[PDB]
């Protein structure tokens, strides 16, 4: 139970990682957080009903393989989880990405799951808000995984309209279908420290411009400079931080820490 | 200029050099270019779609469409030249068009990133619609791209806030808006300009979550592999119609749309003029809640 | 009466620079075109009715000169000329600066006989044009020069959400004040050919990079490909276009060439 | 350090150094401090205003609001360092801020081109007054700043535009908007934030249509004869108010606010609070309407 860390090394005790949220003490490094312990991490206590449960994915192609590569490695349906809930007594939802899941790959499930959280969000009339982490969307479901796109950042609009806060989390890894969608349409686009966020990967890019990639490309720290996030928040401090500026967009009253 | 199974049908042009009659065996010319294309397997459909002599956006203002103003501009970048879009008539019908522009030469191809537009495009793709929507006015959209342009510049400009904004943008707005996939219809790049009430999709032309090629390399180690992707996903026009991906498949002359582009043109130019109108039926309410609910639709669940 | 050409020398005949509106036919050069005039060779035939004619100005700072450099050389009120009228048959209003006038400099009558324009072209429930020419603000008149900006704008915004087409025409020169102002809050924003459009003119502008300032720099063609520029529409045809495109916007029919 | 004509008050410091109850003569200081800035010359104020250990955004930021969380970007090109912005508390109620951010030292100020924001900096503005709009916020912004950044990528990125969109959209915002200028009033590039219900103005901060030095040297053929145009043109504080121009002149504490920055808040916070309420008691209909009502009058016609 004693893990290392991705980069630094530096041994750690499991129930270490526990207070620090899956992140190196000595390097701060954010590790992989699994989607239903995050959605734990944030949303108070026992608060906590899940959302589209009732929702298993199906190969309507017949893929090479599909049936199979799609359960026993992350005992989830699929990518996306979405769970109700509240922060500091606040009712709100969250859902978050599950990295492990193929790649945290948008597609029907994860699309419909998401558009979930907005469905209920929406009646609740309370804010959402969404963890991601992807590396495009499922080629195995093809162009169903592309409309995902148009559906959930269409689905987003009414949440807007209507007035409720949407913030985006944006997390190492944030790529292509989800990272051009509803990822980057929150009202506060939020990345944890270090992130690796874009639209192509870095791969595809490079062999492309046929060079050497700037320094820090596709990194919170490069993005936050570029416009493209309004802030960088690290994960311990995030739970409070999202009640707080939460707290703040909706006239309700600052979070008691 | 001629693709490449197409060569028969290239060595039978050899009819210009030509009893004197027999000018007419091209009876069987006509045949052969039709019983070649009838079967067809779905990486030889894809290289139609990006078929050297294929129409793209302008060819079809030029054809179909008159009093076409092209508008320049995002206020606040660049013009992007891989998107065309203005202002025109459709049969007096003032219109928005908006399309990926390619270019036939090596150089024109250059001048616009093979249609490959960088974040400044879509953003002024979306000026374009959003003035559309201002002035009660339709919006024609023609998709024909590899896909958004990859690069540092369009990554350090939002090349995927410049995507998504306009998805989210598109599906408000409060107008008709008929999306033609007249080539190759590249990823979301293709679908920043894509969400449409009636989308149709022409009989050789394509549509993907990614290009095939890719696809190949990462789930078959193999780039070559690429028509095998192809297949496996279901980039083809009715592979897709068979899902309620697609609403209408407009038809191409014998052969291919580059083999007769002003017939082309009057199909789609007619499929656009149906659409476009059994749509005005609908009020601005109805247009957008049936719009809403064809994307929430778009899946299994 | 036989005028010479600024960029050219080309020797013209005054009653020639008139089918041709005061353009160089063998260099196509645009040149000063009066204020009054341009109205005039826009809307139709006896049509013109002038607004906000009712406005003078007056100097209430008692500024260095003023009173005395405020009319014997333009037989007019302020830099811009509102008109009422018709474009083939439709009704339009337009309004056009008078760069002879000081520099076309924006102040109080500028901003006061422009809110007409639009109030006019809002009752009537008509498309309004405007053609632009101008070095700044009125400094005579300060702080209320600058406010100008924020009242066309303001107005301009009510036109707007009432659906109506604004067309802005930039013209040779339009700078700092108006060309930030209302000068660039056009539906469609159209130039003259290589026409010199900026906020800040490249005087104050190069003494401060302290170096060469690159070619073209705030010239129609340059704009229209940093994309601030719908596009750049020569004069003659200016009409007959500005109808063509206003007939799309407007649904009516295209107008009788 | 202290300004110029300051000196004597400078001199008078040495009291630190210091029967021993004499250390009251800075009854003296307090006057002196009092008799020299009862005759200021117009452009001695603008000094004041320029003054070099005058507080800026962050600092009233800090020392009037709670809470406050500075975003950044406007989502297509970077962070402008020379606007700052971000939701904060002000007694409980959250507020949109918006200001010109200087930089005490030279270094601070090169990170952010001395205030002077390029037009992604009013994008980014502009982004913020919106999302306080949406979120049924106040917004709140403090003017200080040469002016709107004069360059080739400022121009090349819509400089004009920038401002001239947010002149248009802050117009139209639909909850309360309170305008202060802290500093300095410069152009149009503080305007750019400046279109607001209420706008005060600090006892010593100016503003104008363009800098004395400008204005000198175009209407004077004399650079250093700017004070000249100071006078001329009315940049200060009253000259304006006398004209409907400004609403509300918050004092200074004795001397200037960099003498007491936490008493400069509390007048000004207290302000803030006046107007920030006494327009609640207005329907969004209404607040626009009058906003507009008092934005068609600006001027004499
Ligand atoms: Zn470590
Ligand atoms: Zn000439």
């Amino acid at each position: 139970v004693w893990t290392k860390c991705d980069s630094c090394g530096q041994v750690l005790y499991r129930a270490e990682l526990e207070r620090n949220l899956e992140v190196c003490p000595k390097c701060d490094h954010h590790m992989r957080m699994t989607a239903r312990n995050r959605l734990h991490s944030l949303l108070d206590e026992g608060s906590l009903v899940e959302l589209g449960s009732e929702l298993e994915p199906k190969d309507v192609l017949k893929f090479r393989d599909s049936k199979k590569y799609k359960q026993k490695e992350t005992g989830e349906k699929d990518a996306l989880v979405v769970m109700k809930g509240t922060l500091y007594g606040m009712p709100v939802v969250a859902a978050a990405f599950e990295f492990a899941f193929m790649g945290g790959s948008m597609g029907s499930v994860v699309g419909a799951r998401f558009v979930r959280a907005v469905e209920q969000a929406l009646e609740d009339n309370c804010p959402l808000i969404c963890f991601s982490a992807s590396g495009g969307a499922r080629m195995q479901e093809a162009l169903m995984s592309l409309m995902q796109m148009a559906k959930t950042s269409a689905a987003l609009a009414k949440m807007q309209e209507r007035g409720l806060p949407y913030i985006s989390v944006l997390t190492d890894p944030t790529m292509g279908g989800v990272s051009a969608s509803f990822a980057m349409l929150g009202d506060l686009n939020i990345a944890e420290p270090k992130a690796l966020i874009g639209f192509a990967g870095p791969r595809v890019i490079e062999q492309t411009v046929r060079e050497k990639l700037p320094p820090g490309f596709q990194r919170s720290e490069f993005l936050i400079e570029k416009g493209a996030i309004d802030m960088i928040v690290r994960r311990p401090e995030m739970r409070l931080k999202l009640a707080s500026i939460l707290a703040k967009l909706m006239n309700l009253p600052a979070p008691n820490p | 200029n001629f693709l490449d199974f197409e060569q028969p049908i290239a060595e039978l042009e050899a009819k210009i050099d030509s009893d004197e009659e027999v000018h007419r065996l091209r009876e069987k010319s006509v045949e052969l270019t039709r019983k070649i294309f009838a079967d067809l397997g779905a990486w030889q459909i894809a290289q139609l779609a990006r078929h050297p002599q294929r129409p793209y956006t302008l060819d079809y203002v030029r054809l179909a469409f008159d009093e076409f103003d092209e508008l320049a501009g995002d206020r606040a970048y660049a013009d992007d030249k891989a998107i065309v879009g203005g202002i025109a008539r459709l049969d007096g019908r003032p219109v928005m068009i908006i399309g990926h522009q390619k270019g036939r030469e090596t150089k024109e191809k250059i001048r616009r990133n093979f249609g490959m537009p960088a974040p400044e495009g879509y953003r002024k793709a979306l000026r374009l619609m959003q003035m559309a929507e201002r002035f009660k006015m339709p919006i024609i959209t023609f998709i024909d791209t590899p896909g958004a342009y990859p690069g540092v510049g369009a990554e350090e400009r939002g090349q995927s806030e410049a995507i998504a904004r306009n998805l989210r943008e598109m599906s408000r707005l409060g107008v008709p808006v008929v999306c033609t996939v007249i080539g190759e219809g590249g990823s979301g790049g293709a679908l920043a300009i894509g969400v449409g009430d009636k989308v149709n999709m022409l009989q050789y032309s394509t549509y993907s979550v990614i290009s095939p090629e890719g696809c190949a390399s990462i789930l078959w180690k193999s780039a070559d592999k690429a028509p095998l992707a192809a297949e496996a996903m279901g980039i083809i026009r009715p592979r897709l119609k068979e899902l309620k991906l697609i609403d209408s498949i407009i038809p191409e002359p014998l052969g291919g749309a580059h083999r007769n582009p002003e017939a082309m043109a009057a199909s789609l130019k007619a499929q656009l003029l149906a659409d476009l109108a059994d749509l005005d039926v609908l009020s601005t309410e109805d247009l957008k809640n049936r719009r809403y609910q064809r994307l929430m639709s778009y899946g299994y669940a």
